[PDB]
RNA sequence: AGGCUAAGGCGUGUCGGAGUAAUUCAGUUAAGGGAAUUCGGCAAAUUAGCUCCGUAACUUCGGGAUAAGGAGUGCCUGCU
RNA sequence: UGCUUUUAGUACGAGAGGAACCAAGCAGCGGCGCCACUGGUGUACCGGUUGUCUGACAAGGCAUCGCCGGGCAGCUACGCGCUCAGGAAUAAGAGCUGAAUGCAUCUAAGCUCGAACUCUGACCUAAAAAGAGACCUCUUUAAGGAUUCCGGUAAAAGACC
């Protein structure tokens, strides 16, 4: 089913519960950066992204990773040769659930003149990739950009068992839209 | 049953044979013949198939000493000499006593039973010699005298036999006269040497010949006969008749102590923990069954077998496998392979009991200053620590424009070359701000550059790296986000020095179980509430979230701690890293959604607030000090002491050991400039000085504004004091 | 199998969820049945130190979970007597994944193993860091 | 014949009797009796328990 | 409330008894395992007061809620 | 009644694969007994402590043994000891001799082997075995038995020792 969870949600709302819920059904939580801490403190066991994509991470808070044949795993069809291939490789994981929202962009005019520098240097680059990747998976992998629908997902999983096409679809569409 | 294999078994027998061990060493002045003696000793007793050594400098098992002709640092080898029909394991402590060494000297000396003072037959007792001898003796390491290079006198300077022994006598004299001024109590316990007592040999390492009063008689070979062979090209005969290893190993065993005995007085002098304690009695009177004592003194990182830490098995049998600890860094690592040292290589053996330097792999808690133990919180021979960071930086430039590339790579290597600096390798200006640990260290490295690589470059005025510090407890300052939808009422106050120290110690971490960390802090001083409400530690700064029941703060956290770390990296005043600063968050008005809580809004507010607070709490600077140790003559103390006093020399000890006024003080790093020169200049060239990071200290308020202004200028800042007023804007 | 020197009470019966203490990716395995054990009416399958059980991986990696595997118990809290009259007990129960022959699927075993299993299956002993 | 000392009371384990207790970290403790085992498992320390040799040593330290 | 005591009311409704076996009504405790028992966790066990922190999906916006999940708690000395 | 070692990587087989007699240990279940060891219980006993009463201390009552910790004896298992056979006569079956039926034939007589079966044999019970037993000792107003007394290796009453 859905047994891995890469949740690097910029906005740290709902992740607490979501993560517990997951941990309960199983679903190894492979988050990093902010999320990691918050969860490994609330109690939810979380594994750091470090041991998945070949090389670790950097400047937590936005950057993190950006690995080709790891985003290509989740991407689309994690069970169809060519595509799936990028979710296995060398310890490379076949993560099936992703939720990474993007803190909205802002300019925040500083008292001493517009903080253009910082502004530009806080445009999430990592996020949009992971997101659009997972999103791409109208099939297999499920992406949940929006934080305000953790319920629906959890609900379905808990009850039904596996996620539903209908849902996967909406989720993806929404995620792409969000990156837009 | 190869000769080597039979020796190997012998090796093991001797290992579990502490009474038949001799952990000896070699102590001498530069270019006296250390490496020479060493390697030719190895080959002298033929422990290995001769050829093996020589060409591949064995004793020099590392890579630096391997091109010198005189020993430089530590490691060890082994000899097994047959004396009156009896073999004895002779560990050969490599000597890290070259003047270019401080703590290392001590470290090895605290693993050397005794040594061999090697005095050039011509140049005689030398400054270096004096230093090493006195040191070693201080740490209770009985030596013997092997006047090497007699060959020179005999031939080169065509001296006659009678004169030969007149000169050597005068040396013997000098030797003891010093020993006397070093420790009269030990000179009363008869450690002093004399060739008639077999504790002094005579020979030439480079020619492998060597004699000594006893052997002399035994064989019939007299000083005059020696002179005859030397003058008549019979040094080959000499060598054969009276081997070098022969005489040396005789001194090394017949008059030099074994683990057991050595350990006794050694523990009594060096160690300070109550000898009634088990560990104590264990390592005093030969016992390896007790608490593990394995002070790693070397890390032979075998490229094809991992980190192989080499320490003397003062206590602690080495049965295959053992989860243990260490001194200071007493964490929870194990102990896998424990090879002993045969020849210069690592012969893998099982259980090693007492006085037998062993190399252990799979040891995370194992470096210099760490005495690997199986009894947590092990008492200290000589207190040690582990922290050391760049405090004195210089702006290495490249005058010669046709050198930049070379420079770039040379300092790109300098990193591991000497892991004590942190060059800010840049392209914007080309000025590589090399951050060293000490003005002298800097000077040394810089010199090494245009010497071993020879880049036609220099270095500009060294500058001290300060820390920014607050003075009092502040009043809640509101940090407002641009959009005003977030307000962060926060205050700060000085960080408790105790907590400071322990955080720099590393034990207190943010990766620590609540209970664990909390407790430590709680007793250290941190009021329970705060200890329970901490959420981050940066160098010597903490952000104690002391608020309760604030919606969305749980998540929010990150952005605020970001601002926190930013401001802490460069304080609002002197733009220096903050240190000894603890913040307490008191209120967190937040907007409901995250739209109006995006990092671009949070980060500013926090930053703004913290900075404003710091400035309102009389921001000062911390100046590092640098514990001085001046190994100088007794007599010499007038100008010396007055000098340090004029340089704020807090004397913490003066050790006026007989004819030596070894003053131990503490002087501010910034004021250490020039001291190098003046000390010796005034003391007629008689001042072996050495220093070490004396800890940051609240800069004397005296001329704080002055120091501040200087920094401001140098780092090109504004002349209006960065008034908190503005930071805490509308 | 080869006889052990000690007398081992079969302490763990079917349904027990035991911590798995090797690096195979199985954290908790539930005992399903005991190999080479014939029971009697109403008696649950019983296993002590040195016994091989069929287990189901309840926690751990997704590859380990839901798999029917073979495991060997290496630690048990129920006290067992050595031939010389001394009674030995561990602080917890612990098992390691193996094959039919007794070879461990893992490479290192965290924690002490019993000398009985260390001798009955020599490869478990070599894989284990310390044998008590 | 291995001569063993009770970890709690410090008494010699008589042959054919007594227990060996092993913790997860490989630490081994000889117990002469169920009393000593129970007191060890309660978290009580021998140095604070007066009837044991470690308690007696702690008291005679004064 | 429950427990221990006043006042007041009572010992008022078959005895004795040597292991007083087995069995049975009602209880206490129980190694290791922990629902494998059973139609079914029936029965039993767990938790439990008060203070503080923290509290999800969903919602008819009232709630869910003591949700969940954490920390403290005795005595003595001196006090605000 | 199984597993493992050995036989044996042998016979067999081109290989792959792969036995049997004998021997040893262990294990599962069953049976019988036992309590040195280990575990449980242990309302004998010892301690800590909550609430309350006896004026306080001390010493005591009550609250499930108030609760909590420990525990000797005893009992107990989750602990411990012991628990092959051999022989006879047979079933299926394999043979010997052997005619009817010159030969042949395990069969019609006769004969030898042949099972976890049956019997015997190492266990328990058994003079109320109506054929109601054998032997020895003691003594015939005795031997000896019971009752009373102090008990427990025994015991529901009896009985038993």
């Amino acid at each position: 089913m859905v047994k891995r969870a890469l949740l690097s949600v910029s906005d740290k709302t709902g992740i607490t519960e979501f993560a517990r819920g997951l941990e309960a059904l199983g679903v190894k939580i492979i988050s990093t950066g902010g999320t990691a801490k918050i969860l490994r403190d609330a109690g939810i066991e979380v594994t750091d992204v470090s041991e998945v994509t070949g090389y670790p991470e950097m400047m937590g808070g936005r950057v993190k990773t950006l690995h080709p044949r790891i985003h290509g795993g989740l991407l689309c069809l994690r069970e169809s040769k060519e595509q799936m291939e990028e979710a296995e490789k060398e310890d490379i994981s076949l993560i099936d659930l992703v939720a990474v929202n993007l803190y909205p962009f802002e300019i925040t005019i500083s008292k001493e003149g517009v903080e253009l520098e910082e502004a530009i240097e806080n445009i999430d680059i990592g996020g949009p990739t992971l997101l659009r990747s997972a999103a791409k998976n109208y099939r297999s992998v499920t992406v949940i950009s929006n934080p305000s629908d953790y319920g629906h997902v959890l609900k379905e999983l808990r009850s039904s068992g596996i996620i539903s096409d209908k849902t996967r679809a909406n989720l993806a569409v929404k995620a792409f839209r969000h990156t837009a | 049953m190869g000769r080597r294999k039979k020796m190997v078994e012998r090796v093991t027998t001797l290992m579990n044979d502490p009474q038949r061990i001799r952990n000896i060493g070699i102590v001498a002045h530069i270019d006296h013949g250390k490496t020479t003696l060493s390697d030719n000793l190895l080959a002298g007793a033929g422990m290995i198939s001769k050829e093996l050594a020589g060409k591949q400098l064995f004793m020099d098992s590392d890579e630096e000493e391997q091109a010198r002709g005189i020993t430089i640092d530590s490691s060890n080898v082994s000899m097994v000499h047959t004396f009156d029909n009896e073999d004895y394991l002779i560990n050969l402590i490599d000597t890290p006593g070259h003047v270019d060494f401080g703590g290392d000297v001590t470290r090895a000396m605290r693993a050397v039973d005794g040594a061999v003072v090697v005095v050039d037959a011509v140049e005689g007792t030398m400054p270096q010699t004096e230093t090493v001898l006195r040191q070693a003796l201080r740490e209770h390491v009985r030596p013997v005298l092997f006047v090497n290079k007699v060959d020179r006198l005999i031939n080169e300077l065509q001296v006659d036999s009678q004169e030969m022994q007149i000169r050597l006598g005068k040396v013997i004299d000098h030797v003891n006269k010093l020993i006397k001024n070093m420790n009269p109590e030990k000179f009363k316990a008869g450690w002093k040497v004399d060739a008639a007592a077999g504790t002094v040999a005579f020979g030439s390492a480079l020619y492998n010949w060597a004699i000594s009063v006893p052997m002399m008689k035994k064989t019939g070979v007299s000083f005059k006969d020696v002179y005859d062979y030397c003058k008549a090209g019979d040094m080959k005969s000499l060598a054969e008749k009276c081997p070098l290893h022969e005489a040396v190993l005789d001194m090394v065993i017949h008059f030099l102590p074994n683990p057991i005995e050595a350990q006794k007085g050694r523990v009594k002098v060096i160690w300070h923990g109550d000898e009634n304690t088990e560990i104590g009695k264990a390592m005093t009177h030969a016992n390896a069954e007790g608490d593990l004592a394995f002070m790693v003194t070397d890390i032979s990182v075998d490229p094809h077998a991992g980190e192989v830490a080499t320490g003397r098995l003062f206590s602690g049998s080495l049965t295959r496998g053992m989860e243990v600890f260490t001194s200071g860094s007493a964490r929870k690592s194990r102990v896998q392979q424990v090879g002993i040292f045969m020849g210069p290589e690592r012969l893998e053996v099982d259980k090693i009991p007492a006085g037998n330097i062993a190399a252990v792999t799979g040891l995370k808690e194992a470096i210099v200053g760490s005495t690997v133990t199986t009894l947590d919180g092990m008492t200290p021979f000589e207190s040690i620590r582990h922290v050391s960071e760049p405090v004195v930086t210089v702006a290495v430039e490249a005058k010669h424009t046709k050198d930049l590339p070379k420079l770039i790579e040379v300092l790109r290597q300098v990193a591991k070359e000497d892991p004590t600096l942190q060059i800010t390798l840049d392209e914007e200006t080309g000025e590589h701000l090399m951050a060293g640990m000490g003005e002298l260290h800097l000077e040394v490295i810089a010199h090494r550059i245009e010497r071993d690589k020879n880049v036609e470059i220099t270095t500009s005025k060294p500058i001290v790296v300060y820390r920014e510090t607050i003075k009092k407890k502040t009043e809640p300052i509101e940090g407002k986000s641009p959009n005003r939808h977030n307000r962060f009422y926060i205050y700060a106050e000085p960080l408790d020095t105790e907590i400071v120290s322990a955080i720099k110690e590393g034990e207190v971490s943010m990766n620590l179980p609540e209970l664990e960390r909390r407790q430590k802090l709680i007793d250290l001083g941190m009021e329970k509430e705060e200890a329970k409400g901490i959420v981050g530690i940066f160098n010597s700064n903490i952000f104690i979230d002391m608020t309760k029941g604030i919606q969305y703060l749980n998540e929010t956290m990150e952005l605020v701690l970001d601002g926190f770390e930013e401001v802490m990296r460069a304080g609002p005043l002197t733009r220096e890293p903050v240190a000894n600063v603890k913040c307490v968050l008191v209120d967190a008005k937040l907007h409901e959604d995250a739209i109006h809580r995006g990092p671009a809004q949070i980060i500013p507010a926090a930053r703004q607030a913290i900075q404003a607070g710091m400035l309102m709490a009389e921001d000062s600077l911390l100046e590092p000090y640098q514990k001085v140790f001046v190994q100088v003559p007794q007599l010499l103390m007038g100008g010396a002491t007055k000098e340090l006093q004029g340089r704020r020399g807090i004397i913490l000890n003066m050790t006026t050991e007989g004819d030596l006024a070894i003053i131990e003080a503490r002087v501010p790093v910034a004021e250490m400039f020039g001291f190098a020169g003046e000390i010796r200049s005034a003391t007629e060239g008689r001042a072996m000085w050495s220093t070490e990071f004396g800890g940051f200290d609240v800069v004397p308020s005296s001329i704080l504004n002055d120091i501040v202004g200087q920094i401001r200028e140098r780092k090109g800042l504004k002349k209006e004091l960065p008034k908190a007023s503005d930071f805490l804007s509308m | 199998m080869k006889g052990m020197r000690s007398n081992i009470p079969r302490a763990l019966n079917a349904g027990a969820q035991i911590a798995c203490v090797d690096n195979t990716g199985a954290k908790v395995v539930e005992i399903i049945s005991v190999k080479k054990y014939r029971g009697v009416k109403n008696r649950m399958p019983c296993a002590g130190i040195g016994d091989m059980c069929v287990v189901s991986v309840k926690k751990g990696t997704p590859e380990m979970r839901k798999q029917v595997l073979l495991a060997v118990v290496v630690r048990q809290k129920q006290e067992f007597r050595r031939p010389d009259g001394l009674h030995v007990s561990f602080e917890d129960n612990a098992m390691v994944i193996t094959d039919e022959e007794g070879i461990p699927k893992g490479t290192d075993i965290k924690g002490p193993v019993a000398r009985e299993v260390a001798e009955r299956f020599p490869k478990i002993g070599t894989t284990a860091s310390i044998i008590v | 014949m291995e001569q063993r000392k009770c970890y709690f009371c410090g008494k010699m384990l008589e042959p054919g009797t007594g227990k060996l207790y092993v913790k997860k970290d490989g630490s081994t403790y000889f117990m002469c009796s169920s009393k000593c085992m129970s007191n060890f498992a309660l978290g009580r320390l021998p140095r604070r328990t007066e009837w044991t040799e470690k308690g007696k040593i702690q008291l005679k330290k004064a």
